[PDB]
Order: C-alpha cells, then structure tokens, then sequence
C-alpha cells in the first residue's frame, strides 16, 4: 500500500466529525 | 432516624413537586420523549462494563460459577440500588452532587467522590475505545492486518516475534501497543495511538456538546446497533464449528470455586459496574423525568434486560472460545497424525479439549487476540470485523455518555466556570482535559498502567459510594418519608421486598462485601503480565511485581475518592465550631 488503509478510514471518520462538531457548534449559536 | 433539622428547607416541597414540571421547561433539560431516557439507561446499564467486563469474568473464574453470584448479587444489591438512584434523581430533582448535598451539607462528599470516579472510569473506558477504534479503522483490508505476519530484512524469514507467537499476539502486542517489558520501561508516545485516542474523544464532544440535547439523539443509533449486531453475532458464533462444545462448557461449572471468596468479591464488584450505579449519571438522567414517572417498573425493565444481556453475551463469548479451541485441538491432532506418518510411511503433543476450553486469557485478549483470530477464519472476514468494532465503538460511547454526565452535572453544580459561558466550552475542557491525562496509556508502557484501574483500585470507591448513598437514603434522609415520597410519584408504597432489601439485605451485604474485600483481594501482592521476547518460555505468560512506586497510585486512584467521603464531612463538620 502506498497509503497505510488505516489513516485513509481514520481521515474520513474526522473529516466527518470535525464537520459534525463545527456545524453543532454554529447550530448551537444560531439557536436564538 | 440519624437527627437530620433543616432537611425540609433544602430539597423541593412535597406540593411544589405539583408546580414545578409546566413552570421548569428552562434552566433544567427535559427528555423530548421516554423512549430517549430508557434508551440511555439501557446505553449505561448495558453499555460496556457490562458486555466487556462481565464475560471477561466468566472466563477467569468459571463459565457458570460465576454467573450464579452474579445473578444473586444482581437481583439483591443491584436492584435495589437501581430503583433508590432512580427514585432519589425523579424526586430532588438535582444531579448526584446536589442530591446527596441537600439530604445532609456533610455528604456533598458523596458527590465529589462519584465526579471522581466517573472521571477515572471514563478514562478506563475511552483508552479502550481508542484501541476499538485502531482495530475498526484497519477493518477495511481484505486480508486482515493480523492475520499474517512481517518479515526480516532478507525478506524470507518471518520476524522471531510472531514466529514465536501469532500475528495476532504480534499486532497486540508490537504493532498496536509497541508494547515495552515492564511498566519502569515508559519508553515514548506511540503517535498512531495518539490519533486515535483524540478520534475517540472527538467523537464523544461531538454527541455530548449540549448533554441530552445532543445525547437523547444519538442513544436511537448508539443504544440500538450494537444489540442487532451481537444478534447477528450470537447467530454467527452457534453455528461456527465447535461452538456447542463452548457453550456446555459454561453450563457445567465445577462448583469447587464457587466456594471461593474471590468469585463471590469479582461479582460484587461488577455488579456495580454492570449497572453503572454510583457514578451519579443515573442520578442526574432520572432527575429529568416527569415527578409522576414510574422508577420502580423502570429499574426492573433496565434491570431484567441487564442480567439476560449478561448471560446472552457469554453465549456469544463461549461459542467463539469453543470455536477456538476445537480448531486447536484438530490442529494439534492433525499435527500428532502428520508425525508418525513421517516417521513411518516421534515427538507427540498432549491435547485433550478440556485442556483447551480451560486456558485462561489474560488482559484484553478476548477482544484483541480470540475475536480477532476467530474472525479470520470466518468468510468475509473484512465485514465480521467491522461489524464487531462497530458494535463495541457503540457500546462505548453509550457508556461514555453517562460517565461524561456523571462529570460535566457535577462541575455544573460546584459553579466553576463562568454562567454566562454555554455548557458546549465546559464540555469540550472536560474533553481536552481528560484527552491530555490519556496520553500515559499512548506509552510503550501503557497497557501496563490501563491494567493498574483493572486491580481492586478501580472497586474499592465503587463499594464505598454505593453503601453511602444505601445508609444516607435510608438513615440520613429517612426510609419513611423516601415511601411517603415514591407513594406520591408513582401511586403506591413500595412493596416489602424493597423494604427488606433498602434496610438491612443491601447495606449488609455491601457491608460484608467491602470488609472481605480487603481480608484477600489488597492483602494479596499486585501482580502484571509482561510481554518481553527476551524470556524463556516466552509466548508464555510471565507475572512479575510492581515497582514499590506504584503504591503511591493505587493509594490515591482508589484512596482519594473514597476518602472525599469523610474528609469534606469532617471539614464541614469543623467549619461550623
Ligand atoms: O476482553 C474483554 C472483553 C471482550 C469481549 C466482550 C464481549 C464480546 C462480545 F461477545 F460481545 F462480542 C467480545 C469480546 N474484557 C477485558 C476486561 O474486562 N478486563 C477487565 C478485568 N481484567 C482485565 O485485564 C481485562
Ligand atoms: C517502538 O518502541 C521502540 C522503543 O521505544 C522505538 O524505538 C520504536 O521507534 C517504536 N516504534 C515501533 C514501530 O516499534
């Protein structure tokens, strides 16, 4: 493998959450 | 009946109760529907510590001498203590600290001694979700990761290590944790633990930003995937080849140890784990429910759901430990066979299938070394192994939910941060603060230190807070009025089985069970395993003692929090002359 599998699966899982979390954060503000 | 005056000033009016539910729709969170509290006990009271820890014992004690004082302690400890948290959260309408503050001011060390506790198992149980999460996230490779083994720079002898051993043993041990030989060896951090650590504790903030809010979301998929997947796994595991070898194994117990006070101490202990009672979350989420919410069938519901989860995932333990036995067995056969017929057209081994059955597996290796090699057996083992990480991830989280609550409420509670700041900036504190302290278990030496919580440091408070809460609920605050109370929120006095179990069977047995605790479990010597390559026997299993340092840990991982209880007493009681 040129890229090891492990840090392209954990790449994607915290792209997703760090999205989550920033989108929560604004959600949270927003709610007013 | 201890004199408790001014009792009546400090928790809410009997009446108020009736005017409190239309006119607190703020300041104080509320369950948008029953199903996401039930759904969240059901996530705490069988996240892991039950499903991890439970089948674990079972196997280092005996398949079904284990399960019997389980049960028994279960139906007579458990329940009880299930029902009196339920109970005392739906009436004060407070979290564990303000609770046991306002049935007496000298027992708010009752609740910083469950904050710390929550603090430290919550750090047990996130290191263990960051392993999950390293073993799901190199579950998306057709041949599995461990299931073969490295090399040497001729790149035609295979590493000593794993001859010695097992791809299995050696993804553990070398290529997960990069193991050292004792715990004096600390060596450095291991970067890709690292990652994952923060992984697991990103993913716990993103479901815990605003607590039930965002938490009573999340329990629809985190309280309800892993139940369908240790389904799918408990029909995957009885039709696996030897497992109903497995499976009669844990239902014939030699009952030579159930006399033995270890079984009878281990199954304490776990009870309390089990249920996740005396961390105070069940405390704080059942202060949530509508003052007319019946506590009682609740507890019984979580309750029965508990000791059938317990036994139905032993099931699924046992028949994948058949499994694995059975193809040694076979294996070792098939080995005797192949050397008299090259002998004869004469080394031998001895390898009876009880002799397998009964081998004993130390630390994680149920999930890491047995589940993992069973795994690779098994056809598209790729989607076997994602689907067991997926179902343990879950099972974690559900659990760290609680263990979070049982944290956050509490520093809430003692008004440390400013007001004015929202719960998302304490929440994500909690988070980095806690992240930062697991980096000792992304050592070298790690495993090591995450094995010292599993000694009786990690029980000893758990007795402790749970007997406090049974006698200050009954002797501090009154066992009467509790009945006036509950009488009033659900309709009618609780029965006579709960009166006999809250006043004498539940604190006694509490009782007997933390004075034995101590008469063999701490008198005994602390002993760990080590995994050195450089020993005789060596993929054989090498108990050593602790350094004498380790005391000071043990003294105050365990000490401390159990100490909290008298200290903050005998402080308020001096603060007053
Ligand atoms: O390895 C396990 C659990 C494995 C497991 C659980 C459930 C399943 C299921 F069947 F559900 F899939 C499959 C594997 N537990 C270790 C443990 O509890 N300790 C604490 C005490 N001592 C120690 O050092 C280690
Ligand atoms: C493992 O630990 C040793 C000793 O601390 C270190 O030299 C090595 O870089 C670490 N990494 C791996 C991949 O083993």
């Amino acid at each position: 493998p040129p890229v090891s599998i492990w840090l392209i699966v954990f790449g994607v899982v915290m792209g997703v959450i760090v999205v989550g979390i920033v989108i929560l954060i604004f959600t949270g503000i927003r709610d007013r | 009946v201890l004199p408790n005056p001014g009792l009546d000033a400090r928790i809410p009016s009997l009446a108020e109760l009736e005017t409190i539910e239309q006119e607190e729709a703020s300041s104080r969170p509320k369950w948008d529907n029953k199903a996401q509290y039930m759904l969240t006990c059901l996530g705490f009271c069988v996240g892991l510590g039950n499903v991890w820890r439970f089948p674990y014992l079972c196997q280092s004690h005996g398949g079904g001498a284990f399960m019997i004082p389980f049960l028994i302690l279960l139906v007579l400890e458990g329940i009880p203590l299930l029902y009196l948290e339920f109970a005392i959260g739906q009436r004060l309408r407070r979290g564990s600290l303000g609770v046991w503050s306002s049935i007496h001011p000298a027992l708010k060390g009752l609740g910083l001694a469950s904050m710390l506790t929550s603090f430290m198992v919550g750090l047990y149980y996130n290191t263990i979700i960051s392993w999950i999460m390293w073993y799901l996230f190199n579950s998306f490779q057709e041949p599995l990761p461990w299931s073969d083994c490295p090399l040497n720079e001729n790149q035609t002898g295979y590493v000593d290590e794993c001859a010695r051993s097992s791809p299995v043993d050696y993804f553990w041990y070398r290529e997960t944790l990069n193991i050292s030989t004792s715990i004096s060896d600390s060596g450095s951090i291991q970067w890709w633990m690292l990652l994952c650590l923060a992984c697991a504790w990103s993913v716990l903030y993103m479901c815990t930003i605003r607590g039930i809010e965002t938490t009573g979301k999340a329990v629809y998929i985190t309280s309800t995937l892993p139940y369908v997947v240790l389904t799918i796994f408990l029909i995957r595991g009885l039709t696996l080849k030897g497992a109903t070898n497995g499976i009669v194994f844990l239902f014939t117990p030699n009952v030579t140890e159930l006399a033995q006070p270890d079984t009878w101490l281990d199954a304490g202990a776990q009870v309390f784990f089990s249920f996740s009672l005396a961390f105070g979350g069940l405390i704080s989420f059942s202060s949530y429910n509508s003052v007319h919410n019946n506590c009682e069938k609740d507890s019984v519901i979580v309750s029965i759901i508990n000791g059938f989860t317990s036994v139905y995932v032993a099931i699924v333990v046992y028949s994948v430990i058949g499994f694995r036995a059975t193809q040694r067995y076979d294996d070792c056969f098939s080995t005797n066979i192949l050397t008299l017929i090259n002998g004869f057209d004469l080394v031998f081994q001895t390898c009876d299938i009880n002799a397998f059955l009964s081998e004993a597996v130390e630390g994680t290796g149920l999930a890491f070394i047995v589940f993992t090699e069973a795994i690779t057996k098994m056809p598209l083992s790729p989607l076997w192994s994602v689907l067991f990480f997926i179902m343990l991830f879950c099972l974690g989280l559900s659990s760290m939910f609680g263990n979070m609550e049982g944290v956050v409420v509490p520093l809430q509670d003692l008004r440390v941060i400013p007001p004015k700041w929202p719960k998302e900036v304490l929440t994500g504190l909690i988070c980095l603060g806690t992240f930062l302290i697991g980096f000792i278990f992304t050592l070298n030496s790690g495993q090591y230190w995450l094995s010292l919580l599993d000694s009786y440091a990690g029980s000893i408070p758990l007795l402790i807070i749970a007997f406090c809460e049974m006698f200050s609920v009954v002797y501090v605050y009154g066992v009467d009025r509790f009945n006036k109370d509950i009488e009033f929120m659900i309709g009618h006095k609780p029965n006579i089985f709960w009166q006999v179990t809250w006043r004498v069977v539940s604190p006694l047995l509490m009782l007997i069970i933390f004075l034995f605790f101590f008469v063999v479990e701490v008198s005994q010597e602390l002993t760990y395993s080590i995994w050195d390559p450089g020993y005789e026997e060596f993929p054989k299993s090498q108990k050593i003692s602790y350094p004498n340092w380790v005391y000071v840990v043990v003294v105050i991982v365990a000490g401390v929090p159990s100490l909290t209880i008298p200290g903050y007493a005998i402080y308020k009681l001096i603060r007053n002359h």
